[PDB]
């Protein structure tokens, strides 16, 4: 498939345990998504980049967020990978969580408790081509979307 | 004191105030529209009113003309006086400007107020109209036209 | 200085148990070096104490005083961070629960005066002022003082 | 002459939160019951009376550019029309300001 | 036995509300365009079967809230506490548009319906009432009239004018007492299988929904009460500021029993009438 750009890898890192992968891609998934509930975003520094993590960051504080996994429907393969490179791997992962937000006063506004149910998900991994090592970087046709506790005006043009 | 005392009192002296007075009517008579502290529309109102009746009795009248030579001070509308305004008042009798007030000034907050003519060609003032003959108590009330007028 | 009011928004309390009460959301908001007295500003904020915020900002609008404005675009810009930020339902359904007006910082010339307007806009209806004290609440206080009377300096 | 005592923090309070200084609550503010801004009763709707200037001020602008300099008060009566209005049978021998724009749907 | 009978109907009401309101299959939206002069072009995101227009009404401002009396949603007045059902539109209907027209005939049937629960409870244990109907009259009559038929012990009884200053301050009462105008949509089967103490609204049961294609009727609740009726009501029992059940009329034809017809007037907070008027609108309340 894209053996050409993974000839980079094999030569730099020099190990590419490629069945390995996405038990490595799945340990920091659950990891990361689980240290999002402590306010203990110190790790989820080293765990995610700068691109995507102010984000996964700002827009939660002052929410008491507790996500958790429950199951995987199945393993995870690996899917096509290319590659002055930062090596992106792509991993595609159905999977079974709960989540539930609340306000920064308790109230809830998504998702139910355990409500424990399937998603789908094309996760994207990076890595710098030294010392960084694997860090979470990105995340679907049309699947549906659970709604929101709150009712909400959409003022006029 | 000041039982009966009908004039308000303005400018530096009793002539500022005419000259005051003078100057909005000459403004109301080139624009027909004027907003102006309410106060001083107060006064002027009645100095307008008796200006149209002046300007109906025509230019061949020589008080008239005086008159309105006094009270227009460019007298591009000496003219206007006496061939647009007094013209259109033709039918009413009086009451020819049409008097409101109006959120207060920005700067110093004084009591505002527009006033002009009526029958003008502007964009109607958004007067206020009474609430529709169609409400709760209008239609009551309409029950009782009715039946006051069978039993009449 | 000091900015203690801008960081009571951000006291998380524990996710609420789905029995107890729905808690009322609140929020703090305060604008910083008014050019106006605070002598004069503790007018328009004790003026909007008690009401919601909808009459709050009518009574606002064609109030005179130059501060009027003032308070109005921070009640404005309360409303929008509540509804944007902390998760409020409905715009109309906050009060002011705390309104006031305190000193500011610059300096002399005959002092140029400045002030701070401080605002707690608590969702939730007004509540209802407190009623008229009815003279069978007078009588019955006035019972309740006469039997709590015990012989005084004695066993 | 000059006070012979400080006043208390408790006597500036008994004059300065008197209810004869207080601000009063307006008992007389509603909403235009068709365009719905805040008005008072007895004034116009803010909103309303500023739209209104604004046309009457494009079209006094029209009028001076028309008329070219001071001291030309016309002797006729004028008609405003806008844009794809023929002027009416009744508005012949009365000076036209021509606009740019549909005309408003306030303007009667 | 009536202190029961209000319990039996109201335990099979909030039965039917509660297995309703649980038909909800987890918090749906639907989105609701707002037409009209004012603030226009905005798309509420409400709950499928739990917001109400007030839901959308307090969207906008305290100001809508307090000034609307009913609802149109797809051009037809809709209830402010009752709940919509599908991606509609909507417009507010107060008492001071230049057509109150249907805001006007809610509001008059919505104090029949107060009148009813004042009047019902109104008597002595001992005697037995039993309101017939509220019979639709346009506001330009001059009174709302409210069909009940006493106990045939009562025949030589015409009310007195104290006994109707009883009713119009037990009235007052209601209004005081601010209760909302619930609503509830219900298959007609309820008052075909459970209603049997429906005498003479047993006729009304069938005016319901036989002739309208669908097989639903309406059921208006003030609290502890129930009554039919054929449009929405205002929302609260507090819109009524000035109210009165002026006197009593009786129908010749005497055969099945004596239909007592009661008359009120009233007006809502925003409309008061002059202390004079009132009077001169009370004098007409008596034809
Ligand atoms: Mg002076
Ligand atoms: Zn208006």
């Amino acid at each position: 498939a894209s053996q050409v750009s993974i000839r980079r890898i094999k030569d730099y890192d020099a190990n590419f345990k490629i069945k390995d992968f996405p038990e490595k891609a799945k340990d920091i998934f659950i990891e990361a998504h689980l240290c999002l509930n402590n306010s203990d975003h110190d790790r989820l520094h080293t765990l995610v980049t700068e691109h995507c993590f102010p984000d996964m960051t700002w827009d939660i504080k002052y929410k008491t967020v507790r996500w958790s996994f429950v199951e995987s429907l199945e393993p995870s393969h690996v899917v096509q990978v290319r590659c002055n490179v930062y090596g992106q791997i792509t991993v595609r992962m159905h999977t079974r969580q709960t989540l539930a937000i609340y306000d920064r006063f308790g109230r809830l506004m998504y998702g139910q408790e355990d409500v424990p149910k399937d998603v789908l998900e094309y996760v994207v991994f990076e890595k710098q081509l030294p010392y960084g090592s694997w860090r979470m970087h990105t995340k679907p046709w049309a699947p549906p979307k659970q709604p929101i506790l709150k009712t909400v005006m959409i003022p006029g043009p | 004191i000041s039982h009966g005392r009908v004039f308000r009192r303005m400018g530096l002296g009793p002539e500022s105030r005419i000259h005051l007075l003078r100057n909005l009517l000459t403004g109301l008579v080139r624009h027909e529209r004027i907003e102006a502290p309410w106060a001083r529309v107060d006064e002027m109102r009645g100095y307008a009113e008796k200006l149209i009746d002046y300007g109906k009795l025509g230019d061949t009248n020589e008080r008239a003309m005086r008159m309105a030579d006094f009270w227009l001070t460019e007298k591009d509308l000496i003219p206007k006086l006496f061939q647009v305004l007094a013209p259109r008042y033709k039918d009413q009798t009086g009451g020819y400007t049409r008097m409101l007030q109006i959120p207060n000034r920005s700067l110093d907050r004084a009591k505002m107020a527009v006033i002009e003519y009526k029958g003008n060609c502007l964009p109607p003032l958004p007067l206020p109209r009474r609430d529709s003959h169609l409400t709760l108590l209008n239609q009551l009330l309409q029950g009782l036209r009715q039946d006051l007028r069978q039993s009449q | 200085i000091s900015r203690k009011w801008e960081k009571k928004n951000k006291i998380v309390y524990p996710p609420q148990l789905p029995g107890e009460p729905r808690r009322p959301a609140e929020i703090y908001h305060c604008r910083r070096q008014i050019k106006y007295s605070k002598d004069k500003m503790w007018y328009l904020a004790k003026l909007i104490r008690g009401m919601s915020i909808d009459q709050a900002l009518a009574q606002l609008e064609f109030n005179d005083k130059k501060g009027a404005k003032i308070i109005k675009e921070v009640l404005l810009e309360a409303q929008d961070m509540a509804v944007r930020d902390h998760n409020v339902e409905f715009r109309s359904n906050l009060y002011i629960a705390e309104s006031t007006s305190g000193r500011g910082q610059c300096l002399k010339r005959m002092e140029k005066v400045y002030c701070h307007y401080f605002v707690k806009l608590v969702e939730g209806p007004p509540p209802p002022p407190e009623p008229p004290k009815t003279a069978v609440a007078h009588a019955k206080e006035y019972i309740q003082q006469l039997r709590s009377r015990t012989i005084v300096h004695t066993l | 002459a000059a006070p012979k005592n400080r006043r208390t923090i408790e006597v500036n309070r008994c004059r300065r939160r008197n209810p004869q200084k207080l601000i009063k609550v307006k008992n007389n503010i509603d909403v235009c019951p068709e365009c719905g801004h805040l008005k008072q009763k007895h004034v116009l709707c803010a909103y309303c009376y500023e739209k209104v200037c604004k046309e009457t001020a494009e079209i006094r602008r029209q009028i001076g550019k028309q008329e070219g300099g001071p001291f030309k008060a016309p002797t006729i009566e004028t008609v405003v029309l806008y844009t794809g209005e023929t002027p009416s049978e009744q508005d012949q021998g009365k000076r036209i300001i021509e606009r740019d724009r549909k005309r408003p749907s306030w303007f009667t | 036995s009536p202190t029961e009978l209000t319990e039996m109907r109201n335990d099979l009401f909030n039965k039917e509300k509660a297995r309703q309101l649980s038909l909800t299959p987890r918090t749906e939206k639907i989105e609701v365009k707002h037409v009209g002069k004012t603030d226009p072009g905005t798309v509420f995101v409400m709950n499928k079967n739990i917001s109400t227009p007030y839901s959308c009404a307090m969207h906008l401002s305290e100001w809508y809230c307090r000034k609307s009396i009913l609802a149109l949603v797809d051009g037809q007045p809709w209830d402010m506490y009752k709940p919509l059902t599908k991606s509609c539109e909507i417009k507010f209907l107060t008492f001071k548009d230049c057509d109150p027209g249907e805001v006007n005939k809610a509001y008059w049937r919505s104090c029949a319906m107060m009148m009813g629960c004042v009047i019902e409870r109104a008597f002595k244990d001992e005697y037995m009432v039993n309101l017939v109907r509220a019979p639709e009259v346009p506001v330009i009559s001059g009174a709302f009239c409210y069909d009940v038929v006493l106990d045939s012990k009562l025949d030589e009884w015409m009310p007195t004018k104290e006994n109707l200053r009883s009713f119009t301050k037990d009235a007052h009462a209601l209004i005081y007492k601010d209760l909302p105008f619930e609503t509830l949509e219900v298959e007609a089967k309820v008052a075909l299988e459970i209603f049997q103490h429906s005498k003479y609204k047993v006729d009304f049961i069938e005016e319901k929904a036989s002739q309208n294609p669908e097989r639903i009727v309406k059921l208006h609740r003030i609290g502890d009460f129930i009554d039919v009726s054929e449009g929405p009501l205002i929302p609260r029992t507090s819109i009524c500021f000035q109210y009165e059940v002026s006197a009593v009329h009786n129908l010749q034809p005497t055969q099945p029993s004596l239909i007592r017809r009661f008359q009120g007037v009233s007006l809502p907070v925003h409309l008061r009438a002059h202390f004079t008027i009132w009077d001169k609108l009370l004098e007409r309340s008596r034809k």
